[PDB]
Protein backbone atom coordinates (compact mmCIF):
# COMPACT_ATOMS: atom_id res chain seq x y z
CA UNK A 1 0.00 0.00 0.00
CA UNK A 2 1.80 2.76 -1.38
CA UNK A 3 -1.02 5.47 -2.01
CA UNK A 4 -0.38 9.20 -0.58
CA UNK A 5 -1.22 9.95 2.71
CA UNK A 6 -2.25 13.10 3.76
CA UNK A 7 -1.96 14.08 7.58
CA UNK A 8 -3.58 16.57 9.65
CA UNK A 9 -2.56 17.62 12.98
CA UNK A 10 -4.21 20.25 15.63
CA UNK A 11 -2.30 21.11 18.68
CA UNK A 12 -4.17 23.29 21.49
CA UNK A 13 -1.61 24.58 24.05
CA UNK A 14 -1.17 25.57 27.22
CA UNK A 15 2.22 27.13 28.66
CA UNK A 16 2.40 27.88 32.22
CA UNK A 17 5.38 30.05 34.11
CA UNK A 18 5.39 30.19 37.56
CA UNK A 19 2.63 27.87 38.53
CA UNK A 20 -0.75 29.08 37.21
CA UNK A 21 0.00 32.52 36.84
CA UNK A 22 1.40 33.67 33.85
CA UNK A 23 0.28 31.39 31.10
CA UNK A 24 0.34 31.26 27.25
CA UNK A 25 -2.05 29.60 25.10
CA UNK A 26 -1.47 28.35 21.53
CA UNK A 27 -4.06 26.66 18.87
CA UNK A 28 -2.12 25.83 15.79
CA UNK A 29 -2.65 23.96 13.10
CA UNK A 30 -0.59 21.80 10.91
CA UNK A 31 -0.11 20.20 7.20
CA UNK A 32 1.92 17.28 7.77
CA UNK A 33 4.34 18.61 9.82
CA UNK A 34 4.16 22.48 8.55
CA UNK A 35 2.24 24.70 10.98
CA UNK A 36 0.07 27.13 8.26
CA UNK A 37 -1.75 29.54 11.03
CA UNK A 38 -1.81 29.58 14.63
CA UNK A 39 -3.61 31.52 17.34
CA UNK A 40 -1.04 33.09 19.80
CA UNK A 41 -2.55 34.50 22.77
CA UNK A 42 0.21 37.00 23.24
CA UNK A 43 -1.25 37.92 19.96
CA UNK A 44 -4.75 38.15 19.89
CA UNK A 45 -5.72 37.37 16.65
CA UNK A 46 -4.79 34.38 14.00
CA UNK A 47 -1.68 35.09 11.67
CA UNK A 48 -0.41 32.66 9.57
CA UNK A 49 2.09 30.48 9.57
CA UNK A 50 2.94 29.95 5.78
CA UNK A 51 1.22 31.04 2.97
CA UNK A 52 -1.16 28.20 2.67
CA UNK A 53 -2.93 29.57 5.82
CA UNK A 54 -3.54 32.87 4.73
CA UNK A 55 -7.45 32.48 3.90
CA UNK A 56 -7.64 31.05 7.50
CA UNK A 57 -6.61 33.36 9.46
CA UNK A 58 -8.75 36.05 7.62
CA UNK A 59 -11.91 33.76 7.67
CA UNK A 60 -11.67 33.79 11.63
CA UNK A 61 -10.56 36.77 12.47
CA UNK A 62 -13.65 38.07 10.95
CA UNK A 63 -15.93 36.20 13.30
CA UNK A 64 -15.13 38.38 16.38
CA UNK A 65 -17.84 35.90 18.65
CA UNK A 66 -14.92 33.38 17.72
CA UNK A 67 -12.19 35.51 18.56
CA UNK A 68 -13.63 36.09 22.08
CA UNK A 69 -13.64 32.54 23.19
CA UNK A 70 -9.70 31.43 21.75
CA UNK A 71 -9.13 35.22 23.88
CA UNK A 72 -10.33 33.84 27.08
CA UNK A 73 -8.95 30.46 26.86
CA UNK A 74 -5.98 30.92 28.82
CA UNK A 75 -8.57 30.96 31.91
CA UNK A 76 -11.62 28.95 30.07
CA UNK A 77 -9.19 25.97 28.70
CA UNK A 78 -5.60 26.21 30.51
CA UNK A 79 -5.82 27.51 33.66
CA UNK A 80 -9.00 25.62 33.88
CA UNK A 81 -6.99 22.27 32.94
CA UNK A 82 -4.28 23.33 35.34
CA UNK A 83 -6.61 23.13 38.38
CA UNK A 84 -8.16 20.44 37.75
CA UNK A 85 -5.19 18.10 36.85
CA UNK A 86 -2.04 20.15 38.58
CA UNK A 87 -3.21 17.25 42.19
CA UNK A 88 -1.55 14.65 39.58
CA UNK A 89 0.69 15.91 37.07
CA UNK A 90 2.45 19.15 38.78
CA UNK A 91 2.32 17.15 41.81
CA UNK A 92 3.21 13.87 41.22
CA UNK A 93 5.86 12.49 42.78
CA UNK A 94 7.66 8.89 42.44
CA UNK A 95 10.54 7.69 44.50
CA UNK A 96 14.00 6.47 42.64
CA UNK A 97 15.18 3.21 42.74
CA UNK A 98 19.26 3.03 42.85
CA UNK A 99 21.04 0.19 41.58
CA UNK A 100 24.63 0.08 41.36
CA UNK A 101 26.23 -3.00 38.98
CA UNK A 102 29.17 -3.95 37.20
CA UNK A 103 28.58 -3.80 33.25
CA UNK A 104 27.69 -6.49 31.64
CA UNK A 105 29.97 -5.67 28.78
CA UNK A 106 33.49 -3.66 29.48
CA UNK A 107 33.95 -1.61 26.00
CA UNK A 108 37.45 0.45 27.19
CA UNK A 109 39.78 -2.15 28.19
CA UNK A 110 41.11 -3.59 31.63
CA UNK A 111 38.90 -1.05 33.46
CA UNK A 112 35.44 -1.37 35.04
CA UNK A 113 32.49 0.22 34.19
CA UNK A 114 30.59 0.82 37.14
CA UNK A 115 26.73 1.61 36.50
CA UNK A 116 24.48 3.25 38.33
CA UNK A 117 20.80 2.80 37.52
CA UNK A 118 18.22 5.10 38.59
CA UNK A 119 14.75 3.63 37.27
CA UNK A 120 10.89 4.29 37.77
CA UNK A 121 10.82 7.99 39.18
CA UNK A 122 9.06 11.22 38.39
CA UNK A 123 9.34 14.25 38.00
CA UNK A 124 12.17 14.24 35.53
CA UNK A 125 14.21 16.82 37.46
CA UNK A 126 17.22 14.47 39.25
CA UNK A 127 20.67 14.61 39.97
CA UNK A 128 23.22 11.82 39.94
CA UNK A 129 26.76 11.43 41.35
CA UNK A 130 29.58 9.15 41.64
CA UNK A 131 31.70 9.51 44.55
CA UNK A 132 35.13 7.27 45.45
CA UNK A 133 36.31 6.93 49.55
CA UNK A 134 35.18 10.49 49.93
CA UNK A 135 35.00 12.66 47.60
CA UNK A 136 33.71 13.49 44.21
CA UNK A 137 34.70 11.84 40.75
CA UNK A 138 33.90 14.58 38.00
CA UNK A 139 36.19 13.22 35.28
CA UNK A 140 35.14 9.41 34.14
CA UNK A 141 31.86 8.89 34.30
CA UNK A 142 29.04 9.36 31.30
CA UNK A 143 25.50 8.97 31.30
CA UNK A 144 22.45 8.29 29.18
CA UNK A 145 20.83 11.39 29.82
CA UNK A 146 16.84 10.75 31.08
CA UNK A 147 15.00 8.27 28.93
CA UNK A 148 11.22 8.35 29.12
CA UNK A 149 9.32 4.94 29.86
CA UNK A 150 6.66 6.53 28.42
CA UNK A 151 4.45 5.38 31.54
CA UNK A 152 5.07 9.11 33.75
CA UNK A 153 8.41 7.44 34.85
CA UNK A 154 12.32 8.18 33.74
CA UNK A 155 15.33 6.35 33.99
CA UNK A 156 18.92 7.34 33.67
CA UNK A 157 22.58 5.18 33.88
CA UNK A 158 25.44 7.26 34.74
CA UNK A 159 28.45 5.06 33.82
CA UNK A 160 31.61 5.45 35.59
CA UNK A 161 34.96 4.16 33.94
CA UNK A 162 36.89 3.11 37.14
CA UNK A 163 40.12 1.11 37.83
CA UNK A 164 39.81 -1.23 39.96
CA UNK A 165 42.17 -2.27 43.24
CA UNK A 166 40.53 -3.71 45.95
CA UNK A 167 40.42 -1.84 49.28
CA UNK A 168 38.11 0.72 48.21
CA UNK A 169 33.98 1.54 48.12
CA UNK A 170 32.41 3.28 45.45
CA UNK A 171 28.97 5.19 45.74
CA UNK A 172 26.37 6.19 43.95
CA UNK A 173 24.34 9.19 45.32
CA UNK A 174 21.10 10.59 44.24
CA UNK A 175 19.04 13.50 44.96
CA UNK A 176 15.36 14.25 43.78
CA UNK A 177 12.50 16.08 44.62
CA UNK A 178 10.64 12.80 45.80
CA UNK A 179 13.64 12.23 47.90
CA UNK A 180 13.64 14.27 51.86
CA UNK A 181 17.85 13.77 51.78
CA UNK A 182 20.16 12.47 48.81
CA UNK A 183 20.04 8.07 48.18
CA UNK A 184 22.94 6.46 48.69
CA UNK A 185 24.31 3.09 46.81
CA UNK A 186 28.12 1.62 47.67
CA UNK A 187 29.28 -0.72 45.73
CA UNK A 188 32.65 -2.84 46.70
CA UNK B 1 8.37 26.16 38.06
CA UNK B 2 7.46 25.88 34.37
CA UNK B 3 4.57 23.16 32.74
CA UNK B 4 3.21 22.21 29.24
CA UNK B 5 -0.30 20.62 28.53
CA UNK B 6 -1.14 19.83 25.08
CA UNK B 7 -4.23 18.27 23.36
CA UNK B 8 -3.17 16.71 19.91
CA UNK B 9 -5.14 15.58 17.47
CA UNK B 10 -4.15 13.91 13.92
CA UNK B 11 -6.44 12.79 11.03
CA UNK B 12 -5.08 10.48 8.23
CA UNK B 13 -6.42 9.58 4.95
CA UNK B 14 -6.49 7.37 2.85
CA UNK B 15 -6.77 5.45 6.64
CA UNK B 16 -8.86 7.53 8.18
CA UNK B 17 -7.11 6.79 11.19
CA UNK B 18 -7.81 9.66 13.96
CA UNK B 19 -6.08 10.30 17.15
CA UNK B 20 -7.15 12.93 20.59
CA UNK B 21 -4.99 12.85 23.58
CA UNK B 22 -3.61 15.10 26.04
CA UNK B 23 0.28 15.70 26.83
CA UNK B 24 0.91 16.82 30.11
CA UNK B 25 5.01 17.52 29.96
CA UNK B 26 5.78 14.73 27.58
CA UNK B 27 3.86 12.01 29.12
CA UNK B 28 0.20 11.28 27.96
CA UNK B 29 -2.78 11.73 30.70
CA UNK B 30 -5.08 10.25 28.14
CA UNK B 31 -6.13 9.47 24.72
CA UNK B 32 -9.66 8.90 23.30
CA UNK B 33 -10.40 5.26 22.03
CA UNK B 34 -11.86 6.45 18.92
CA UNK B 35 -14.06 3.23 18.49
CA UNK B 36 -15.47 2.52 21.20
CA UNK B 37 -15.76 6.25 22.13
CA UNK B 38 -15.17 6.40 25.58
CA UNK B 39 -11.80 7.77 27.49
CA UNK B 40 -8.68 5.57 28.03
CA UNK B 41 -6.24 7.50 31.22
CA UNK B 42 -2.65 6.73 30.78
CA UNK B 43 -2.22 5.30 34.83
CA UNK B 44 -5.69 3.90 36.19
CA UNK B 45 -5.07 6.50 39.05
CA UNK B 46 -6.28 9.79 37.00
CA UNK B 47 -9.50 8.22 36.17
CA UNK B 48 -10.80 8.86 39.52
CA UNK B 49 -9.72 12.43 40.35
CA UNK B 50 -10.58 13.89 36.68
CA UNK B 51 -12.90 13.08 33.91
CA UNK B 52 -13.17 13.96 30.28
CA UNK B 53 -16.31 13.36 27.86
CA UNK B 54 -15.41 11.29 24.61
CA UNK B 55 -18.17 12.58 22.28
CA UNK B 56 -16.05 15.93 22.57
CA UNK B 57 -13.38 15.21 20.68
CA UNK B 58 -14.86 12.85 18.08
CA UNK B 59 -16.37 16.34 17.32
CA UNK B 60 -12.86 17.99 16.66
CA UNK B 61 -11.44 15.10 15.36
CA UNK B 62 -14.70 15.28 12.82
CA UNK B 63 -13.82 18.55 11.58
CA UNK B 64 -9.70 17.94 11.33
CA UNK B 65 -11.19 15.17 8.66
CA UNK B 66 -13.11 18.29 7.10
CA UNK B 67 -10.23 20.55 7.42
CA UNK B 68 -8.01 17.92 6.15
CA UNK B 69 -10.06 17.64 2.57
CA UNK B 70 -9.74 21.16 2.31
CA UNK B 71 -5.97 21.83 3.05
CA UNK B 72 -5.44 18.31 0.40
CA UNK B 73 -6.94 20.41 -2.37
CA UNK B 74 -5.22 23.64 -1.05
CA UNK B 75 -1.47 22.34 -0.92
CA UNK B 76 -2.25 21.09 -4.93
CA UNK B 77 -2.79 17.48 -3.75
CA UNK B 78 0.85 17.34 -1.70
CA UNK B 79 1.12 14.11 -0.46
CA UNK B 80 3.53 13.24 2.99
CA UNK B 81 6.80 12.89 3.04
CA UNK B 82 7.65 9.21 4.97
CA UNK B 83 10.33 9.98 7.73
CA UNK B 84 11.48 6.60 9.37
CA UNK B 85 11.83 5.86 12.60
CA UNK B 86 14.73 5.50 14.69
CA UNK B 87 14.07 2.16 17.01
CA UNK B 88 15.86 1.72 20.15
CA UNK B 89 15.24 -1.20 22.49
CA UNK B 90 15.71 -1.16 26.23
CA UNK B 91 14.52 -2.31 29.90
CA UNK B 92 12.20 -0.97 32.37
CA UNK B 93 14.93 -1.50 35.01
CA UNK B 94 18.44 -3.02 36.17
CA UNK B 95 18.14 -6.89 34.63
CA UNK B 96 18.22 -9.93 36.98
CA UNK B 97 17.69 -13.63 36.87
CA UNK B 98 13.89 -14.93 36.78
CA UNK B 99 12.99 -11.66 38.40
CA UNK B 100 9.59 -10.00 36.34
CA UNK B 101 10.86 -7.15 34.14
CA UNK B 102 9.70 -4.96 31.12
CA UNK B 103 11.16 -4.44 26.95
CA UNK B 104 10.81 -1.12 25.89
CA UNK B 105 10.56 -0.98 22.44
CA UNK B 106 10.66 2.63 21.67
CA UNK B 107 10.21 4.00 17.78
CA UNK B 108 11.37 7.73 17.22
CA UNK B 109 11.15 10.71 15.17
CA UNK B 110 8.67 9.45 12.47
CA UNK B 111 5.75 10.15 10.39
CA UNK B 112 2.72 9.34 8.75
CA UNK B 113 1.31 7.91 12.22
CA UNK B 114 1.13 4.48 10.87
CA UNK B 115 3.90 1.33 12.12
CA UNK B 116 3.40 -2.14 12.76
CA UNK B 117 5.37 -3.21 15.33
CA UNK B 118 6.04 -7.40 16.60
CA UNK B 119 7.78 -8.72 19.40
CA UNK B 120 9.91 -11.77 18.75
CA UNK B 121 11.53 -14.32 21.33
CA UNK B 122 14.07 -16.84 19.89
CA UNK B 123 12.71 -16.66 16.20
CA UNK B 124 8.86 -16.97 16.91
CA UNK B 125 6.87 -14.18 17.91
CA UNK B 126 5.06 -13.41 20.98
CA UNK B 127 2.05 -11.57 21.74
CA UNK B 128 1.17 -12.28 25.27
CA UNK B 129 1.59 -9.66 28.03
CA UNK B 130 2.50 -7.04 25.47
CA UNK B 131 1.21 -3.55 25.68
CA UNK B 132 1.57 -0.26 23.45
CA UNK B 133 0.41 3.26 23.61
CA UNK B 134 -1.03 5.65 21.27
CA UNK B 135 1.39 8.07 18.87
CA UNK B 136 2.67 10.79 20.90
CA UNK B 137 3.65 13.69 19.49
CA UNK B 138 7.00 15.61 19.29
CA UNK B 139 7.80 18.93 19.41
CA UNK B 140 8.95 18.85 15.76
CA UNK B 141 5.30 17.14 14.55
CA UNK B 142 6.58 14.06 13.56
CA UNK B 143 5.73 11.19 16.14
CA UNK B 144 6.94 8.31 18.80
CA UNK B 145 5.73 5.42 20.35
CA UNK B 146 5.79 2.89 22.74
CA UNK B 147 5.38 -1.12 23.03
CA UNK B 148 6.26 -3.10 26.21
CA UNK B 149 7.05 -6.72 26.88
CA UNK B 150 6.56 -8.71 30.30
CA UNK B 151 9.24 -11.68 30.37
CA UNK B 152 11.22 -13.91 32.91
CA UNK B 153 15.12 -12.87 32.24
CA UNK B 154 17.20 -16.29 31.31
CA UNK B 155 20.59 -16.69 29.59
CA UNK B 156 19.46 -18.03 26.60
CA UNK B 157 16.50 -15.67 25.51
CA UNK B 158 16.99 -13.71 23.00
CA UNK B 159 14.11 -10.93 22.17
CA UNK B 160 13.48 -9.30 19.18
CA UNK B 161 11.73 -5.74 18.35
CA UNK B 162 10.16 -5.87 14.57
CA UNK B 163 8.78 -2.66 13.17
CA UNK B 164 7.58 -1.75 9.87
CA UNK B 165 7.11 1.68 8.33
CA UNK B 166 6.56 2.65 4.76
CA UNK B 167 9.54 5.43 5.73
CA UNK B 168 11.91 1.92 5.66
CA UNK B 169 12.72 0.50 2.57
CA UNK B 170 12.51 -3.17 4.75
CA UNK B 171 11.56 -4.06 7.89
CA UNK B 172 13.95 -3.40 10.80
CA UNK B 173 15.18 -5.63 13.57
CA UNK B 174 16.53 -4.42 16.90
CA UNK B 175 18.21 -7.72 18.89
CA UNK B 176 18.13 -7.68 23.06
CA UNK B 177 19.43 -10.80 25.30
CA UNK B 178 20.87 -11.35 28.57
CA UNK B 179 24.31 -11.99 27.29
CA UNK C 1 -13.55 18.57 37.82
CA UNK C 2 -13.15 17.42 34.77
CA UNK C 3 -10.75 18.69 31.54
CA UNK C 4 -12.38 20.64 28.99
CA UNK C 5 -11.57 20.01 24.98
CA UNK C 6 -10.81 23.18 23.17
CA UNK C 7 -12.86 23.30 20.18
CA UNK C 8 -11.01 23.20 16.51
CA UNK C 9 -12.05 25.68 14.20
CA UNK C 10 -13.31 24.73 10.90
CA UNK C 11 -12.31 26.44 8.36
CA UNK C 12 -13.92 26.71 4.47
CA UNK C 13 -13.49 25.85 1.35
Amino acid sequence: DTRPRFLEQVKHECHFFNGTERVRFLDRYFYHQEEYVRFDSDVGEYRAVTELGRPDAEYWNSQKDLLEQKRAAVDTYCRHNYGVGESFTVQRRVYPEVTVYPAKTQPLQHHNLLVCSVNGFYPGSIEVRWFRNGQEEKTGVVSTGLIQNGDWTFQTLVMLETVPRSGEVYTCQVEHPSLTSPLTVEWR
Amino acid sequence: EEHVIIQAEFYLNPDQSGEFMFDFDGDEIFHVDMAKKETVWRLEEFGRFASFEAQGALANIAVDKANLEIMTKRSNYTPITNVPPEVTVLTNSPVELREPNVLICFIDKFTPPVVNVTWLRNGKPVTTGVSETVFLPREDHLFRKFHYLPFLPSTEDVYDCRVEHWGLDEPLLKHWEFD
Amino acid sequence: RQLYPEWTEAQRL
